[PDB]
């Protein structure tokens, strides 16, 4: 997990060992940030937008940084055209595609694209909608827009996009109506779990089949959360970080997708919102 | 202090 708010925005990387279980610092971020995104590409991770929420400024980030693991320091990369507070990214081929967020009151419905063997960003065709809090998830080499918020209202909506064409077209709605949500795919296709629908955290999970262009619901978990942070690599996707409308919480839940049940695993030292989370 | 992800104002 990279990034994070609690009372202010957070440089914290620091990792986690679902086979071990202890809590261990990292480098920290260069600058503080949170709302942001967290990916992979090669290995490397890659921290991207966001905001840094301090006691002396409220700055949105177009800045993402690059962190290699094998030696345990983050180098800065070519920012964006804008700032993006509140993103969502997909790795497809391993290239960066940076969706919506907000700069201030505007809200973004423009995407952009990175290459880390190039390191650079170039504009692409614009969502149909306005989305900052979007999930973003990646399948079949698909980069599918989830949810978030246009300003206005709080979205079930998703659409998807075409690396061939530059063009995005809706599909079908969630269930429910998800900004802030923690959206990956799992084996199959897309899952949306948990964001704020404009009265209540949401503790239900939706997931989408592409197939029967479908959503259904699987079970939800023991708590709720927006602003979480999600990421997949053994299967059993795990929730980290996010908020409850009083408690910045301190829960990660994981859940099976064979008997379909969530339990609290562990927690880190403090509770904390806004992640952007990989593993490598 | 804002709903969806706790920041401040």
């Amino acid at each position: 997990t990279a990034g994070g708010y609690f009372r202010q925005s957070l440089s914290y990387l620091e990792a986690y060992n679902p086979s071990d279980g202890t809590w261990l610092r990292l480098a920290d971020l260069q600058v503080p940030r949170s709302g942001l995104a967290g990916c992979v590409v090669g290995g490397l991770l890659y921290a991207v937008g966001g905001r840094n929420n301090s006691p002396d400024g409220n700055t949105d980030s177009s800045a993402l940084d690059c962190y290699n693991p094998m030696t345990n320091q983050w180098s800065p990369c070519a920012p964006m055209s804008v700032p993006r507070n509140r993103i969502g990214v997909g790795v497809i081929d391993g290239h960066i595609y940076a969706v919506g967020g907000s700069h201030g009151c505007i809200h973004h419905n423009s995407v952009e694209r990175y290459e880390p063997e190039r390191d650079e960003w170039h504009l692409v065709a614009p969502m149909l909608t306005r989305r900052i809090g979007v999930g973003v998830a990646v399948l079949n080499r698909l980069l599918y827009a989830v949810g978030g918020f246009d300003g206005t209202n709080r979205l079930n909506s998703a659409e998807c996009y075409y690396p061939e064409r530059n063009e995005w077209r809706m599909i079908t709605a969630m269930n429910t109506i998800r900004s802030g949500a923690g959206v990956c795919v799992l084996h199959n296709c897309i899952y949306a779990a948990g964001g704020y629908d404009g009265q209540d955290q949401l503790n239900s999970v939706e997931r989408y089949d592409v197939a029967t262009a479908t959503w259904t619901f699987v079970a939800p978990m023991k708590h709720r959360r927006s602003a979480l942070g999600i990421t997949v690599h053994q299967g059993r996707i795990y929730v980290l970080g996010g908020y409850d409308g009083h408690t910045f919480l301190d829960s990660v839940e994981c859940y099976d997708p064979d008997t379909d049940t969530w339990s609290e695993v562990t927690r880190m030292t403090s509770g904390r919102s806004g992640v952007g989370v990989a593993v490598t | 202090l804002d709903e969806e992800a706790g920041e401040f104002l």
